[PDB]
DNA sequence: ATACGCGGCCGCCCATCAGAATCCCGGTGCCGAGGCCGCTCAATTGGTCGTAGACAGCTCTAGCACCGCTTAAACGCACGTACGCGCT
DNA sequence: GCGCGTACGTGCGTTTAAGCGGTGCTAGAGCTGTCTACGACCAATTGAGCGGCCTTCGGCACCGGGATTCTGATGGGCGGCCGCGTAT
């Protein structure tokens, strides 16, 4: 709550030797502070002397620990080399690259009116900013918000006014609408134009979507299967008007790229996300509930779309048990392979109508998994070699439909080829050692015989295999080949050479090295991967690794690094699992594997994740296979295991109450139909059944009002008769002008005329409905739309009064002149009349701390205001 | 909750008490037998309770071994667990000389 | 040229209609006796033989008691030193 | 560490009772000898007991509908705006 040191961003020089110590920043050098409890965007230049103790000194003290070595191994050594000034410095840029994103602003939670302490209220909106999660949104006021990011609050007034909740949506849960087949792309794909492999697809995801039944898409791994999805939930949604809050659970490695691949294929239907901790647990409910707390299911309902990773799934199985959902959506749904799973029950809780799975998952390894999908999308429904024909009969007819099996044999014609090469490779001298010695406790019990046990068992199935090509996965293998006792030469020399895989690798590697290919390296083992981060820095190529021990931050930074039109580095190594876990990688063509992945299929996803669409660059896949080791074998078990790869009655008075006032405050409203239901305003009535009473009510309000002018009018006429009789006695002297009766007729006709006495009806529903108000403003509001309309369109706030005069207000209590009367206007033009709060914080209007609703102008102030200025430059006062 | 000093002291004492959870962890001590008992033999393998049933035997070995160091601590004018604490009660029981 | 009229503005008490919140009645999930039961292999049943062990006879060790001459060991008290234990 | 206090070790004299070897007595262990009851064993029939498998009501803690209370725009009537405005 207090004002001490969050954070370092910026580091510089405050004033014009061999190290500089403490007091050489604090009387040379100034560095930007970021406080305490505020976004970044409040950053200050201050020293010591300048803010004395504070709270918090801890991090800038390090900082500039860290600052002064920093300075002797940049400008004050001659063991620094060319490239430690390159990455020294380098710090210092992406330290700030990380910072500077946080200014952009990336989404506006909510917005507070909350009372200052000059006696002021402004408006403050809850912001969101860049590549950050929901923690540390603080409160800005509104001045400045639009001032920076303008298309944020356009939006975010957007949606709050955009009435689309899971609150109207259609009952079609008995039975459903007849659906129809679609030829042409949606009106609602900004994204562009799919192909003709995407639109099918999604009319079959709907085609079976009108039927009652899920359905499993079993297409190749990257067939815009997410696009069918996207677009499998917005036309859903604007099809049979599903505002059905819909649930869907992605991988937290594959959820980014769905969240822009949701924004940019349909832009109207929001999509917030679960993926926080403790904090966020409760920024998450701020806008997943309306109004606080609520009695019964009575949520007024603010999303209908959300992404969940795994983890999330199982930590908050509870909650979401609870809420209704009606579709699913789930990303590489091979995870259901065994019936014993702990979300395979878990998902089953969820009150669901239908279910969605998409992932590439082979069905014949094992037969389980095949029945587990079966089971899992539909609960109860489920080998002799002349009972086949029977048995396929029975398979065939049955599997198909919660099936989809369709080939590449599209968008491939323009991708550059794909293709694979074996490698065999014999095996080494250090190696067959620990080829032949391993499998007895000879010297490998001389040598590391304490551990001999434990692996023992490890080494025979579960490492000859991964320990059969590669050795060196122990401690008693580095020194064990090199034949001497710094020398760099050696080392690099040594450690290729023990390897027949190591050394074709750095040949092929070297060979199109010239050429100009991009190599990818998926290795199983998390190790391999450092082993290799250590050799092929040192021959200097530039790389980055891809491990299973990443920020989702951090992972983020480098796959977009990579695929970046110009970027250095052709080499990048990958895992099995931690690889082939999502992405895709469209720049590079050329991919090796050091050993198979203990199973037929990893490796087939591990090159998906290079080979793909956009891949304009062929494909080159090598795959190290050992030869007289056990590596063999799988190989061939692996083949084994891939063998088979198959209205609402009438309007009541209360709603009568709800129509006569909405007219008041936004006139003819016959437009404006469906917004006002979807928020609390109106009842579900079909569009004409109000349109009409809207016209009757007025109807009724003209007949009234002429009726009552033409009686008075009437009466009029007959006491002026008889005042312009008395008019001859007062110039004849008969009555004297001085002398005139307490009542006669002048006094009668002046009565008469100034009457002021409110005009009535009845409408079936409301109590004395006042006519003249209702025709009055309905008119008026008519003639300022139809004026600026026509001159001010594309910019509503230029609109100028001219020469023409309005009232001076001398003594309310803040400056009034008529640039404030301009926007005042424009405010209701834009926000109706009676709503002035909406009018007095919006930022474009600047009219904020002029409104007091002792201080005037209040609320009637205003309501006085616009009926005289609307009147008075149409002529209506004549 | 009173002041700050010997505040919590006492109160974690309680909450331990009341809870019946493993004092020591179930994964470092996992393999600190699987490491020795190989010492002794080779091509060992291990029931699932084996171990879940030694962690019990010794967790309770060492509460019952510190309730006493605590009572020869207290007769010493102490509240401090020292060093040799630990060996008279031993020795006294008698695995220790 | 000079005096009268007023006009919406406004504080005032006074009236109407919707929303918030407490009480009157509630459904839901978890725990622990119950029931059902059924193939079956261990106890029970009826039964024979023989052998431990109860039991009575007997004798023959050793546990008790008892005494008095002899004296080492216990007793109680006097005096001071060198520890228990309290404080810092 | 140090200092105060006192209790417990070391001595001598007085005193009390163990230990010694002496005899006598009979109880209770140990032996011995005959009978027979009770336990092992083998047989055949029967249901208590174990694996296998899924039951129902009650109790903790989250819930549900209806009258009622408090906040907000509405409105005629008595007063006040002092400043532009028409008539003689
Ligand atoms: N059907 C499609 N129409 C147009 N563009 C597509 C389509 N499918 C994929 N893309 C483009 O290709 C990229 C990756 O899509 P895809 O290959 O399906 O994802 P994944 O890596 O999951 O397979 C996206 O960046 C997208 O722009
Ligand atoms: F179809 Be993907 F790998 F998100």
């Amino acid at each position: 709550d207090f004002h001490g040191i969050d954070i370092v961003i910026n580091h510089r020089l405050k004033t014009s030797k061999t190290v500089p110590d403490l007091n050489n920043c604090k009387e040379n050098y100034e560095f930007l502070i970021k406080w305490t409890d505020e976004s970044h965007l409040h950053n200050t230049w201050e020293t010591y002397e300048s803010i004395g103790q504070v709270r918090g000194l801890k991090r800038l003290d390090n900082y500039c620990k860290q600052f002064i070595i920093e300075d002797q191994q940049v400008r004050l050594d001659p063991y620094v080399t060319a490239e430690d000034i390159e990455i020294m410095d380098m710090e210092r840029e992406r330290r700030l690259d990380e910072f500077e994103e946080f200014h952009v602003p990336e989404r506006i939670i909510d917005s507070q009116r909350a009372s200052l302490e000059d006696g002021t209220s402004q408006l403050q909106y809850l912001v969101k900013w860049r590549r950050l999660n929901y923690d540390e949104a603080t409160w800005e006021n509104a001045t400045d918000i639009v001032k920076l990011a303008p298309e944020q609050v356009k939006h975010f007034q957007n949606r709050e006014n955009s009435k689309i909740l899971p609150q109207y949506s259609s009952n079609y849960t008995s039975q459903r609408p007849r659906f129809e087949k679609l030829s042409v792309q949606p009106p609602f794909i900004k994204g562009g134009e799919l192909r003709d492999f995407q639109l099918t697809g999604i009319n079959w995801m709907a085609f079976l979507w009108s039927k009652g039944d899920n359905g499993i898409l079993a297409d190749e791994m990257g067939l815009g299967k997410t696009v069918q999805t996207v677009a499998f939930i917005s036309w859903l949604i604007f099809a049979r008007r599903q505002n059905g809050p819909h649930i869907i659970v992605v991988p937290l490695s594959t959820m980014p790229a769905w969240l822009d691949t949701f924004e940019k294929w349909a832009p109207d239907l929001n999509c917030i996300c679960y993926m926080g901790n403790q904090k966020s647990r409760d920024t998450i409910r701020e806008y997943e509930f309306y109004t606080n707390p609520r009695a019964k299911g009575k949520k007024t309902m603010k999303f209908n779309v959300l992404l969940t990773t795994y983890e999330y799934i199982l930590k908050d199985r509870a909650e979401l048990g609870s809420i209704k959902w009606q579709f699913m959506a789930v990303d590489e749904a091979h995870r259901l392979k065994n019936a014993e799973s702990s979300l395979y029950e878990s998902l089953n809780s969820f009150k669901v109508a239908n279910r969605m799975l998409i992932t590439g998952t082979p069905l014949q390894n094992n037969i389980k998994e095949l029945a587990a999908l079966v089971n899992f999308l539909m609960p109860g429904r489920f080998n002799q070699d002349e009972e086949q024909e029977e048995y396929i009969h029975d398979l065939h007819r049955r599997i198909q439909p919660f099936i989809l099996r369709r080939l590449k044999k599209d968008v491939e014609k323009s991708l550059p080829s794909k293709t694979e090469r074996i490698l065999r490779v014999e095996l080494s001298d250090v190696q067959t050692e620990y080829y032949k010695n391993i499998l007895t406790k000879n010297y490998s019990a001389l040598t590391a015989g304490a551990k001999g046990g434990h692996f023992s068992l490890l080494n025979i199935m579960n490492e000859l295999k991964k320990a059969s090509n590669h050795p060196y996965l122990f401690d008693n293998a580095e020194e064990r080949v090199l034949q001497k006792f710094m020398t760099r030469e050696n080392v690099l020399r040594g450690l290729i050479m023990s390897s027949g895989k190591m050394v074709l690798l750095d040949q092929l590697l070297t060979r199109l090295k010239k050429d100009g290919h991009r190599v990818l390296i998926f290795s199983q083992m998390v190790r391999m991967l450092d082993i290799l981060g250590d050799y092929l820095s040192i021959k200097g190529i530039n790389f980055q690794r891809l491990d299973g021990t990443v920020p989702s931050a951090q992972r983020r930074i480098s796959i977009d690094h990579f695929n970046s039109p110009d970027s250095n580095d052709f080499v990048f190594l990958l895992s099995t699992r931690a690889g082939g876990l999502g992405i895709n990688l469209m720049t590079a063509d050329t991919v090796v594997i050091f050993d198979s992945d203990w199973n037929p299929q990893a490796d087939l996803q591990a090159m998906a994740r290079a080979h793909r669409i956009g891949q304009k660059n062929h494909v080159m896949v090598y795959r190290l296979v050992s030869k007289d080791t056990v590596e063999e074998e799988v190989l061939e078990r692996a083949r084994k295991k891939m063998i088979l790869e198959y209205d609402m009655d009438s309007i009541g008075e209360s709603e009568v109450r709800a129509l006569y006032k909405a007219i008041l405050k936004f006139g003819n409203l016959k437009e404006i139909l469906d917004e006002l239901i979807a928020d609390g305003t109106l009842p579900v009535k079909s569009f004409e059944k109000y349109g009409e009473t809207y016209d009757e009510m007025m109807e009724a309000a003209k007949d009234c009002v002429h009726e009552e002018e033409k009686n008075r009018k009437e009466i009029l006429e007959k006491l002026e008769k008889h005042a312009t009789a008395y008019r001859a006695k007062l110039k004849s002297g008969e009555i004297k002008a001085e002398n005139q009766p307490k009542d006669n007729p002048l006094t009668r006709l002046s009565l008469k005329k100034r009457e002021k006495k409110a005009v009535l009806f009845n409408f079936k529903g409301v109590k004395s409905l006042n006519a003249e108000s209702l025709l009055s403003r309905v008119e008026d509001l008519k003639y300022l739309k139809n004026l600026i309309n026509s001159n001010y369109k594309d910019d509503p706030l230029k609109f100028s009064l001219g020469n023409n005069t309005p009232k001076p207000v001398q003594n309310w209590s803040s400056n009034w002149t008529k640039e404030e009367d301009e926007k005042l206007l424009i405010g209701v033009f834009k926000y109706g009349y009676g709503s002035w709060t909406q009018i007095r914080d919006d930022p474009f209007l600047g009219i904020t701390d002029k409104i007091f609703l002792k201080k005037v102008p209040g609320a009637i102030h205003l309501g006085r205001r616009v009926d005289y200025l609307l009147s008075f430059l149409r002529g209506g006062l004549n | 909750h009173r002041y700050r000093p010997g505040t919590v002291a006492l109160r974690e004492i309680r909450r331990y008490q009341k809870s019946t959870e493993l004092l020591i962890r179930k994964l470092p001590f996992q393999r600190l037998v699987r490491e020795i008992a190989q010492d002794f033999k080779t091509d060992l393998r291990f029931q699932s309770s084996a171990v879940m049933a030694l962690q019990e035997a010794s967790e309770a070995y060492l509460v019952g071994l510190f309730e006493d160091t605590n009572l020869c601590g207290i007769h010493a004018k102490r509240v401090t667990i020292m060093p040799k604490d630990i060996q008279l009660a031993r020795r006294i029981r008698g695995e220790r000389a």
